[PDB]
Formats: structure tokens, C-alpha cells, sequence
């Protein structure tokens, strides 16, 4: 029953947003990044991007795809062309809607990039990504063998749960490949099956909504004075701050978010066994930690005198 | 938390206003002297007297259900034991309250 | 059986692939156990 | 910036108190975004500090558990007992060895 | 039970009159006015499929 899950991001389209670090400078990117969440334990993060996943360029379902917005025309590539990295390369697991799930190492940035023919697209964001160990032994890469603590990692399926984001009317995405000059006037050519609207300032205050017609206007000489917007009544976007909004109550629905933080099981390491030397009312502890290990002691009386210590070197505690 | 942000309301050669919603910690401010850009060129034709409204509010995170901390108050406890009593080779195992 | 991570489907060999990869028209588990009963 | 900057009354209360020091900032000249500046998650900062649990620090060697909040096996105090024994259980002398 | 709205026609939320594969923007407008609804997920998964 995956088609019942995917059917709500069919109402939506990918968009372009402002990314601060692109391949050269500051650009408008089709793969812009809204938020990175890293609160699952063993290295799984969940990116909310400005692209869409698990859908094809039409609206139907293709398996491992990124769907993006390239200056209005929606394009697509396979998922194995898209790579992202924090410090080391991350590994993309799955995608659903505006959301992506990756297995990432710890780092102070996220950079997603894909490669078209001779254009390289990138988007680096200053979003901190952390790695959260489980248990009282602080590893950096999850181990090979040990025991199994309970944990909380981002679930890998796109099951509808009780958490939502809010969708809206896309506003007037302005264009300038529409407006062009005649030999003596200004010419607006809206695309087929799409209505534009034109605001100019060459007479007094001029404004028009045009449909499907190469519609010239007299008294406008230079095309710097006319802005040709674009309109799409269908096809929701996210409530982004990198997009402008429409006029009047703005709201069209809400969608569920995939890959929520669920309870699970995680494998944790097991420290080398301490070597215990006994004496008269005293206990010595030889400790050889492989990776840093909390020692926590307490006494079973009315004053516990608890001791809490991160130990990362070979140490003897009496 | 999760700082939610509404899209910027932009009017060309106009002036917006602040309409509140009484969302939690809902800040709103109106900025004048703005010449915004889209991907397909500039957004207004006016140099000045344009207006952009920022609106932000705090809502709680999507993972609030499985990752939250419960603040309680406790007083006047109640002790309860699982005894195993044998009186004259007749044994029971009963939760006694003490 | 059941995987340790909740969103995962368990293949024939015990390999846990994501649950949206079951019955997708693409073979991921050994002997296509993601493509047996669709 | 500390524990409880979000205060939702229950998990599904749909009315949360929030004091997160949110301040809106002026957008960069030529860009459509909503720039803010607020204090970080006090819940995360509580999780970074977190003096250890009562499972490891409790006096008398208690064993704190979760689903009912309870302690176990705290070796403190003493239980008195009252036995109201019927007279039928008292066997006579010569029906036992001596 | 829960009754959803497109007009003054309180239809059952499991039985919508329109679907997205028929109409591009009327379904989105029907979802627009019915956001404050406890049976919005029922209206949602019914309003996709015919
Ligand atoms: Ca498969």
C-alpha cells in the first residue's frame, strides 16, 4: 500500500529557493535545503529539501528518483546521481515527498550536489549535524558486536503518522523570459495552458491578466518597466520562507511527514572486562577502555557518594 | 521547538500591515525599502516604497511524540511488597500492601 | 522475523531493506523476496 | 535557553506556552527570506548537561523504574507484622516428636 | 461521525464528490476550507481515490 502513501505529494510540485553557497556564489537552487534534523542515534538524519522524491516528472511513481524544478520546467534524475556529505560522504537511503533520509557522519555543514551534463548544482548550508551514541560508551562509528539497548532512530518507511507540515498556494513567480521587445513596443508571450499577468508603469498605472496570447502593449518602450508574473492555481508548494505568498488566507491543506523518530533496537559495544583486585574493605579497579567509557560508582548507604567519570585512558581506580 | 515561518508578504509600491494570529511567541514586523529578486528576475519595478512582512512563530517539533520529557510532582508514596509467607507448611505468594 | 529498525522489510537472508522497496519492480533481496507476493 | 522553554500541558494539548527569545531581523538586500535570531533549544541544552539519573545516584541502593514510577529494594526501615492466628492450627504436644 | 464541507452540503468524509485525477484545483480548494477537521485524514485518503 505504498500508492496510498505517495498520493498526497502528487498534489505538490518542487520549487526553487535561495541557497547561500552554490557551486560558485549565491544562487537560486533547485536542491535548496530547508532543515536538517539529526536526533536519531546511530547516524540517520532527515533532510527537508526543495526537491521531491519517489515521484516522476509527471506525477506518477518512479522508484528511486529526485524530482526538481528547473526554471519552471520540472525535470528528473535517478537517485544514485545525487550525493551528499557532511565531513565524509553520507549514504542516501530513501526518499518520500520533500524529505530525504541519509546515514551521515558528524559535521558542521551539509552539502548536496548532483551533476547534469556540464552544469554542476550544489547547495551548502551551515546546519550542524551531530552523531548520538547509545549507552555509556562513546563511540563514533557503530560497532560490529556487543549487546542491544533500546534506541530511537528515524524509521525507514513512509508510514502516515500523527505529524504534519502545512501546504499553501504558490505565489506569483515572476519571469522575464516571457517579456520581450517588438520592433517598437513590448511583447508578452505567456506559455500554453498557463495564464500570466502583466504590470507596467509606462502610461499611468497599467495592469492586465492575459491568457494564451502574444499580447503587445503600446506606450511601453523599454521592457525594464514591465514585470510578467506566472500563475498556477493547482500544484501546492510548502510554506517556505524562500517563496513569496499569494493574496487571501493562503491555506490549502496539510501533508504528513515521512520517516519519523520511532523506538527501535541498537547494538552498542561492550567494554573490556575490568580486572578487580580485592583487599580489606577496599576494591581496586584496573581499566583498559577501548573507546571512552563512563565509570559510575555509588555506595549502598544513606550517603551514596556517587562518582561519575568519563575514562578514556588506561587507569587504576581505588 | 520548531520555528515556523510564513512566506514574506510582498507588495510593490504599497504598504502592508501586521495582522496577528496569537500563535505562540508570534513575532511580526513590517520592513520597508526592499527590492527582492526571484529566479526569473526582479520582483517589483518600484525602487523604494516596497514592503515585505516577516512573520515567525514557535511550534513544537514533529518528533514530539516519541521524544519528550514529562515533568511531574510526587508526594506521599505507597509501599507494596511481594511476600512469600509460609505458616505451618501452608505457603502463599501474595502481593501484600504494607 | 523483525528488523531492529522499524521501517525495514526483512529479506530471505535477513538483510533489512527499507519498507518502501517491497513490491516496487526492482530486485533488491537475494532471490527477489521483495518481489514474491505483490 | 533552559528546560521548559516550550511548555505543552499534555502531548496532544494543542495549546503550548513558548518563551524562546525570538527576534525577527531585517532581510538581506535582494533576497526573499525570513531571518530570525533566538536562543537555542533548552531541551537540547538540558540533554547536554544532565547530571546522571536517579538509577545511578539513589541512596540505599534503590532501583528506579519507569512505567509506574517506582523504586525497588531500598534497604531501609523495617516492616512490622501482625499475625491473627486461629486456635485450630495449634497442634498438641504429643502429636509431634519430643 | 464526522461530516465534511464543500458548500452547505454536509457529505460523509469517507465519500467525497471529487478526486484529484479528475479535477486539478477543486480538490485542493475542498481541502482548503476543511483543514480544521479531526476527520481530515479520512477526507484526505478518500479525496484522492475514486
Ligand atoms: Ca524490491
Amino acid at each position: 500500500s505504498t500508492e496510498e502513501l505517495f498520493n498526497e505529494y502528487k498534489l505538490t510540485r518542487p520549487y526553487m529557493a535561495r541557497c547561500i553557497r552554490c557551486a560558485v556564489g549565491s544562487c537560486h537552487s533547485p536542491i535548496a535545503i530547508e532543515a536538517v534534523k539529526s536526533d536519531g542515534h546511530d547516524g540517520y538524519v532527515r533532510l527537508q529539501t526543495s526537491s521531491q522524491y519517489g515521484l516522476d516528472s509527471s506525477g506518477n511513481l518512479k522508484g528511486r528518483t529526485m524530482r526538481y524544478d528547473m526554471h519552471g520546467t520540472i525535470k528528473e534524475i535517478p537517485l544514485h546521481q545525487v550525493s551528499l556529505y557532511t565531513s565524509r560522504p553520507c549514504h542516501i537511503v530513501d526518499g518520500h515527498g520533500y524529505f530525504l533520509l541519509a546515514r551521515c557522519p558528524a559535521g558542521d555543514s551539509i552539502t548536496m550536489e548532483f551533476k547534469k551534463d556540464s552544469v554542476r548544482h550544489s547547495c551548502s548550508v551551515p546546519y550542524e549535524v551531530k552523531f548520538n551514541p547509545v549507552g555509556r560508551e562513546l563511540y563514533t562509528h557503530p560497532p560490529e558486536h556487543g549487546v542491544e539497548q533500546a534506541c530511537q532512530v528515524y524509521a525507514h518507511d513512509a508510514q502516515n503518522r500523527g505529524a504534519y507540515v502545512e501546504m499553501h498556494l504558490p505565489g506569483s513567480e515572476v519571469d522575464s523570459s516571457l517579456v520581450s521587445l517588438s520592433g517598437s513596443s513590448v511583447t508578452v508571450t505567456p506559455p500554453d495552458g498557463t495564464s500570466a499577468l502583466v504590470e507596467c508603469e509606462c502610461g499611468g498605472t497599467k495592469i492586465s491578466e492575459t491568457i494564451n496570447k502574444t499580447k503587445q502593449f503600446s506606450q511601453c518602450t523599454k521592457k525594464e518597466q514591465c514585470r510578467a508574473y506566472r500563475l498556477q492555481n493547482d500544484k501546492w508548494v510548502y510554506n517556505s520562507d524562500k517563496l513569496p505568498k499569494a493574496a487571501g488566507a493562503t491555506l490549502k491543506g496539510k501533508l504528513h511527514v515521512p520517516f519519523l523518530l520511532a523506538d527501535g533496537k541498537c547494538t552498542v559495544p561492550l567494554a573490556p572486562e575490568p580486572m578487580i583486585t580485592f583487599g580489606f574493605r577496599s576494591v581496586s579497579l584496573k581499566l583498559h577502555p577501548k573507546n571512552p567509557t563512563y565509570l559510575i560508582t555509588r555506595q549502598l548507604a544513606d550517603e551514596p557518594h556517587y562518582t561519575h567519570e568519563l575514562i578514556s585512558e588506561p587507569a587504576v581506580r581505588n | 521547538y520548531k520555528t515556523g515561518m510564513d512566506s514574506p508578504a510582498i507588495k510593490c509600491c504599497g504598504s502592508q500591515e501586521c495582522t496577528p494570529t496569537y500563535r505562540p511567541d508570534e513575532q511580526c514586523k513590517v520592513f520597508t525599502g526592499v527590492y527582492p529578486f526571484m529566479w526569473g528576475g526582479a520582483y517589483c519595478f518600484c525602487d523604494t516604497e516596497n514592503t515585505q512582512v516577516s512573520k515567525a512563530y514557535v511550534m513544537k517539533s514533529d518528533d514530539c511524540l516519541a521524544d519528550h520529557a514529562e515533568a511531574y510532582k510526587a508526594h506521599t508514596a505507597s509501599v507494596q511488597a511481594f511476600l512469600n509467607i509460609t505458616v505451618g507448611e501452608h505457603s502463599i505468594v501474595t502481593t501484600v500492601y504494607v | 522475523n523483525e528488523c531492529n529498525i522499524p521501517g525495514n522489510f526483512m529479506c530471505s537472508n535477513g538483510r533489512c531493506i527499507p519498507g518502501a522497496w517491497q513490491c516496487d519492480g526492482l530486485p533488491d533481496c537475494f532471490d527477489k523476496s521483495d518481489e514474491k507476493e505483490c | 535557553g533552559a528546560f521548559g522553554d516550550i511548555q505543552s500541558r499534555t502531548v496532544s494539548s494543542s495549546d503550548l506556552y513558548a518563551n524562546t527569545n525570538l527576534v525577527l531581523q531585517r532581510p538581506k538586500a535582494g533576497a526573499i527570506h525570513v531571518p530570525y535570531t533566538q536562543a537555542p533549544s533548552g531541551f537540547e541544552q538540558w540533554k547536554k548537561d544532565k547530571a546522571p539519573s536517579l538509577k545511578f545516584t539513589a541512596p540505599f541502593g534503590c532501583e528506579i523504574y519507569t512505567n509506574p514510577i517506582r523504586a525497588e529494594n531500598c534497604a531501609v526501615g523495617s516492616i512490622p507484622l501482625a499475625f491473627d492466628i486461629p486456635d485450630a492450627l495449634f497442634t498438641r504436644v504429643s502429636e509431634t516428636p519430643t | 461521525t464526522t461530516m465534511c464541507l464543500l458548500a452547505n452540503v454536509t457529505f460523509p468524509c469517507a465519500q467525497p464528490p471529487i478526486c484529484y485525477d479528475r479535477k486539478p484545483a477543486e480538490t485542493l480548494a475542498m481541502l482548503s476550507v476543511n483543514v480544521d477537521n479531526p476527520g481530515y485524514d479520512e477526507l484526505l485518503e478518500a479525496a484522492v481515490k475514486c
